[PDB]
């Protein structure tokens, strides 16, 4: 009973949209009797969202590119009403016409993945190209955004739960909304650079980039992070989770502190003259 | 009906493989690689590791979605005819575009024949030839053409062109600008007008490459060109080998968004501000290579001089750079330092060259500040050299296959590079012959695409060069004039396409063209119902690519960029099959040329009995292909993946002029008398000059152009905030570079699938507005907001656009790409705002300099404010 796994890695999404046109040539045009009725435009089966942090100069920003979660323990199988089902391969499909004249469907989403198609009356959504995975003579064996992608930035596929698990483990993969306890099979590898937020800052010593300069993060009193400075005396910590933090620098002997609020939002501090 | 087929063809955005079904595309994808038939890809051993490209090819969005152009609604149903017109009546120029002024395009046109429209198009070109001349009939399609080497531009439209008129509206040096009118003068390479060679170069970067500098470099978006997302891997390994990536562009743009370590947003129209600070600091710390220097480089001494302050009494320091360009001068200085020290390859541009900074108003100091540094760190020698990133893959130099550049069918030496090589494998002189033109070439009448205007609704103009200068450095400095002598003033325009309202400058003035009384007829031969196409008097439905027959190599140009399939991790050779029916009433162009050929008597001339198909065998067997298989197993296969060729010894680019030895690269140049004994550039004195030679001796034959010196200085960029009477009204500087989403105008507007994507256009009551970057700080003290609608403006126009507030933007800088799709005027035809987002309505249309003639877009002073709903017809 091998079932369907997607990974895909945040720090490698560059939002060329290859994905998202990858569905519409899938679905816009074309309808696939038993899976979907075709897409309607405007719809994001395939949702990359953009997130930018911090300020000028030192932001940055990142990309998630959101499929449907296919859960574990998907709640809208469970209110569905038999409009949406659960393959042995863990993939999640709506029933093209037991599922329409029911907008309420959209409603059972803790992820909001399904769209309303007006001139079909019926939710839609991502359904992994299951008419695609299900064909042999489709020798990518792969989705449409995984094979289109140009960045590496997923991998597909086909295995048992200890396989995933331990995957998982070995590169810290991670969930959005894993409170939920839905159990997504689509996971994120990276995904602090989306979620999470950093502190930065460059430090110069007489009117120049220092380099080389110690620099230590704490948080209630203990170290959390340390760096050096690059050849533009910057350092940066990400992945931090909101609250309060200390940074300590020292360079050519000379001690510089400063405290930073964490909500929501990344850091720049600017330049610290020693 | 039927079953599903697996077919083969190619984009603008690389090769596709294509499922058919009764008639109808059904999906288009990435191509993968067989490799029980298929050549093993080469190898990379540097650094410890092993590196080897993937199995497979990649695509560019704009093609992941081209079906959607394809099918598209707006593309052009059958023949059209501007109802207002009568060829024997009032001819009603005063009309055209009277329809996009009211803001209904579409009913100015009624639906005619193909006989009929031909026959009216036929009675006009004879009548305007026997009264004023083949010249009277202007025509140019554009720089950017569907895939396909047999019905590429300088091709079919070339072949049929030449033997009908005409006057050719000759194409400026667009993407080369600055590397073309300024850089060639220093160092040669007319024949890539002013672009560096790029040979070898991956593995020597793999080897030695400790750190790159992008400047004005996006690889990711362009992908150097036609070649999808190939090096995305590659800077993958430089990443993890350690090698440092830094960023020089206005905008934060997609390459350093994704791999940048440091990112730099220097004010439009400053860049020379910084490589001139850079210099300082290596001329104050001793930091360069002297040796190298010495013997290649002319007039040294004294650029050296200049850049201390003492001819001029301004050091090139650190802290005067930062007070013109905003970039703080500790970091400037840091990255001087690193550079000096470290093996470090400039990317300027993403080609190896090119780059958006090079077609501003300050192109032509940044293209030899950048020569100026690679050159002062001793370009050639291991781990130091000018490289993008993009090109410079180990394929296959020796093995020969034709790029669209070299004519195809047309064999016209004089306006493609078919002169090189192609033309004598194509043509035998005994039973096929090329198409030859003696009007569009010097001694005859040509006019810059740049100023048609000018030309029409002012009647003279004079210039210097014609299109791409690049037969010799001085080339572009020849002077023509219009009317040529002894030839006639345009009286008809044969258009191909209509692109310019959003790819030229300051675009108002090329809607208004169109209704000069001069103007007596106006055709034009497109796909789609955009853009230009809504002020003809006939309409011609052309087809895409993927309804008609044809043959190409991924990503291959050649011409102006010899050997560029270098972009690429593989060399790809694919028969582009027609996988479905033409769309609607529309047609090949090669068709429709033959229609024409036929009603102009010279049918047999022309095509020599052979339909597109014929043209492909004759075309492959004229290259190297049949060494490996023959044409009938070519077509079966569908495409070709050219072997590697391990033994070939390595000729990295500019490596022969950095040791002084003779050329040994298979680059097309220098010319064997453009060398003392094939050593040296193409330069007089064979060396980087920085006080070029061949404008010393322009400016002394009385030649003044201040934009312009011969030797390389800051000259203040004449369209930037500091330096401009301008920045008082409008003082946010603009730059405008390549759609990311789309191939220019293909890929935009049409009601394609690209136009859903998020930082593409944006939805806001119905109507999907173009986008413009806002630093969040001048937005706020603009009461603006993100998603809200904005007007950007000057005195060339106004603009409608959705604003996105972002930090990648130095505050007072705004970004928004150019190339626009659609043209949608909210009164008058170009006399009001626009709501399609033609970004270049605003840009300069003052030539770079007095003598070089070429667009300056990229430097734009604006203003905006949020939109009050008025049509602004003020212009
Ligand atoms: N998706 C897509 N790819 C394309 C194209 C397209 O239309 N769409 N066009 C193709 C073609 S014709 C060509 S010629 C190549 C050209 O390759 P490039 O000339 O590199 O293309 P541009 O988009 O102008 O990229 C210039 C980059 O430089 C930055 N830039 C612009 N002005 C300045 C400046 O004054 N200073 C600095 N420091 N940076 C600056 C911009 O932000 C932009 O990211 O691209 C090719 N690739
Ligand atoms: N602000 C700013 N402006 C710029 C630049 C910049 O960096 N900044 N970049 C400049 C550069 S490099 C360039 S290259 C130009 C882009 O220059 P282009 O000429 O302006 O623009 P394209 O969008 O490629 O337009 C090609 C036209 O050919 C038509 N066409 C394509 N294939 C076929 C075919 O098979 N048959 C027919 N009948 N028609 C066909 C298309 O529909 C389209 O209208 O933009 C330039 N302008
Ligand atoms: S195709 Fe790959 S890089 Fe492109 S937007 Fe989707 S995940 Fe991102
Ligand atoms: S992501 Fe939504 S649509 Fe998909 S299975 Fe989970 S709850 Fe249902
Ligand atoms: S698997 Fe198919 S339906 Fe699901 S996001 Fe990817 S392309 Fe879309
Ligand atoms: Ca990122
Ligand atoms: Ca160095
Ligand atoms: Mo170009």
């Amino acid at each position: 009973m091998e079932q369907y796994y997607m990974v895909i890695d945040v720090a490698k999404c560059q939002d060329c949209n290859n994905c998202f046109m990858g569905c519409m040539d899938e679905h816009e045009l074309n309808e696939w009797p038993g899976y979907t009725a075709s897409m309607q435009r405007g719809h994001r089966w395939m949702n990359i969202e953009r997130r930018e942090r911090g300020t000028y100069p030192r932001n940055d920003i990142n990309y998630r590119p959101t499929p449907c979660m296919h859960c574990e323990n998907a709640p809208c199988v469970a209110k569905g009403n038999g409009a949406v089902y659960q393959r042995e391969d863990g993939i999640v499909l709506i029933d093209p016409e037991k599922a329409k004249g029911k907008k309420e469907l959209l409603d059972t989403c803790p992820y909001g993945v399904m769209y309303w198609n007006e001139e079909e009356n019926v939710a839609q959504k991502c359904t992994m190209c299951a008419h695609l995975l299900d064909d042999e003579s489709w020798a990518p064996k792969m989705p449409r955004c995984a094979h289109n992608c140009g960045s590496f930035v997923y991998e597909f596929l086909k295995t048992t739960p200890e396989a995933m698990a331990k995957k998982v483990e070995e590169e810290g993969l991670e969930v959005i909304k894993p409170e939920l306890g839905t159990k997504p099979r689509v996971y994120y590898k990276n995904l602090y650079r989306f979620e999470k937020n950093y502190v930065t800052a460059g430090i110069l010593v007489q009117g120049d980039c220092f380099e080389g300069a110690k620099v230590v993060l704490k948080s209630g009193g203990k170290e959390v992070a340390s760096a050096e400075t690059n050849f533009f005396g910057e350092f940066k910590f990400d992945a931090l989770d909101n609250g309060e933090y200390t940074v300590e620098i020292d360079a050519d002997g000379k001690s510089y502190s400063d405290t930073v609020v964490i909500d929501d939002k990344s850091v720049d501090l600017g330049f610290i003259k020693l | 009906m039927g079953e599903v087929v697996r077919l083969t063809n190619s984009s603008t955005g690389g090769p596709v493989f294509v499922y058919v079904k009764d008639g109808k595309i059904i999906r288009m994808t990435p191509m993968d690689f067989d490799d029980a038939v298929d050549a093993p890809s080469w190898k990379i051993e540097a650094r410890g590791k092993t590196f080897t490209p993937p199995r497979k090819t990649s695509i560019a969005p704009y093609t992941a979605g081209f079906k959607s152009m394809i099918y598209s609604d707006l593309r052009i149903p059958y023949p059209m005819k501007r109802k207002s017109f009568d060829p024997n009546g009032e001819r009603n120029p005063q009309l055209r575009g009277a329809g996009l002024s009211k803001q209904d395009p579409w009913s100015d046109y009624e639906r005619i024949s193909w006989d009929e429209a031909t026959d009216i198009v036929v009675a006009e070109i004879n009548r305007i030839k026997h009264a004023y001349g083949p010249s009277a009939i202007l025509s140019t399609p554009s720089s950017h053409h569907m895939w396909g080497n047999v019905g590429y531009r300088h091709s079919t439209y070339f072949r049929f062109m030449n033997m009908m008129g005409f006057t050719y509206a000759d194409h400026n040096p667009d993407s080369w600008e600055g590397w073309h009118w300024g850089g060639m003068h220093m160092w040669g390479f007319s024949w890539r007008l002013g672009n560096p060679e790029q040979y070898d170069l991956l593995e020597d970067g793999l080897k030695h490459a400790e750190m790159i500098v992008f400047w004005s470099s996006d690889p990711e978006t362009n992908s150097g060109i036609y070649a999808g997302f190939e090096s995305n891997i590659r800077r993958q390994w430089l990443k993890d080998l350690g090698v440092d990536f830094v960023f020089i562009d206005p905008h934060m743009n997609h390459t350093a968004r994704l791999v940048a370590d440091k990112w730099f947003s220097p004010k439009i129209g400053t860049d020379h501000a910084l490589s001139f600070a850079i210099a300082y600091t290596w001329l104050k710390e001793d930091s360069y290579d002297k040796e190298y220097v010495a013997a290649n480089a002319h007039g040294f001494e004294e650029w050296a001089d200049y850049v201390l302050g003492k001819t001029d009494g301004t050091p090139k320091t650190c802290e005067w750079a930062e007070e013109e360009s905003g970039v703080p001068a500790c970091e400037i200085r840091a990255l001087a330092r690193q550079w000096a020290k470290k093996n470090t390859y400039l990317a300027a541009g993403g080609l190896g060259g090119w780059g958006g900074a090079c077609r501003a108003s300050h192109g032509i100091e940044w293209a030899r500040g950048m020569i100026a540094l690679a050159t002062m760190q001793g370009m050639g020698k291991p781990g130091s050299n000018m490289w993008s990133t993009t090109q410079g893959v180990p394929l296959d130099y020796e093995f020969y296959f034709p790029g669209y550049a070299e004519g195809g069918i047309s064999g016209d030496c004089e306006n493609s590079a078919a002169g090189f090589k192609f033309a004598w494998r194509m043509f035998d002189g005994k039973t096929t012959f090329p198409s030859p033109s003696n009007l569009n070439t010097s001694a005859g009448q040509h006019i810059p695409r740049l100023k048609i205007p000018e030309c029409i609704m002012g009647g003279k103009f004079q210039w210097s060069g014609k299109g791409f200068a690049g037969g010799d450095i001085s080339h572009q400095l020849h002077q023509y004039e219009y009317p040529a002598p002894g030839y006639s003033k345009i009286k008809m325009f044969w258009k191909y396409g209509g692109p310019h309202l959003g790819t030229m400058t300051a675009t108002n003035r090329y809607a208004k063209m169109y209704t000069h009384d001069s103007l007596e007829f106006v055709v034009s031969q497109s796909i789609w119902f955009e853009g230009e196409v809504p002020f003809a008097d006939i309409i011609l439905p052309a087809c895409t690519n993927f309804e008609r027959w044809d043959i190409s190599e991924f990503a291959n140009c050649s011409g102006y960029i010899p050997d560029n399939y270098q972009l690429c991790n593989h060399r790809v050779i694919s028969l582009q099959a027609k996988c479905i029916e033409p769309v609607g009433e529309s047609m090949s162009d090669y068709e429709i040329y033959r229609l024409f050929a036929k009603k102009l008597n010279i049918e047999e001339m022309f095509s020599e009995g052979k339909d597109e198909l014929a043209w492909c065998e004759q075309y492959f067997n004229a290259t190297d292909m049949p060494k490996y298989m023959t044409w009938d197993e070519f077509f079966k296969k569908g495409y070709f993946v050219v072997p590697d060729n391990p033994n070939r010894k390595k000729t990295v680019a500019l490596r022969w002029f950095a040791e002084g030895r003779e050329k040994d690269t298979p680059d097309w140049g220098p010319r064997l008398n453009n060398q003392v004994c094939r050593k040296g550039l193409q330069t007089t004195t064979g060396k980087v000059e920085f006080i070029a030679t061949s404008l010393k001796n322009f400016e002394e034959q009385g030649y003044i152009d201040e934009h312009r010196p011969s030797m390389h200085t800051y000259v203040p960029a004449w369209e930037s905030q500091k330096h401009s009477p301008l920045a008082v009204k409008y003082p946010l500087g603009m730059l405008s570079p390549h759609p990311r989403f789309s191939m220019h105008t293909m890929g935009d507007g049409k009601n394609s699938y690209m136009n859903y994507i998020k930082d593409h256009r944006v939805e806001v009551d119905g109507y999907k507005y173009w986008i413009m970057r806002v630093n969040s700080i001048d937005a706020e003290a603009r009461g603006i907001k993100n998603g809200d609608l904005i007007r950007a403006y000057n005195d060339r126009g106004s603009v409608i656009l959705a604003a996105q507030v972002t930090e990648c933007l130095q505050p007072g800088t705004v970004h928004s790409y150019e190339s626009c799709a659609v043209y949608d005027p909210l009164g008058t035809a170009g006399k009001s705002a626009d709501r399609g987002g033609c970004i270049n309505i605003l840009t300069p249309d003052r030539y770079i300099s007095k003598y070089a003639c070429g667009m300056a877009n990229n430097t734009a002073l604006v203003e905006i404010e949020k939109w009050d709903g008025d049509k602004y017809e003020i212009y």
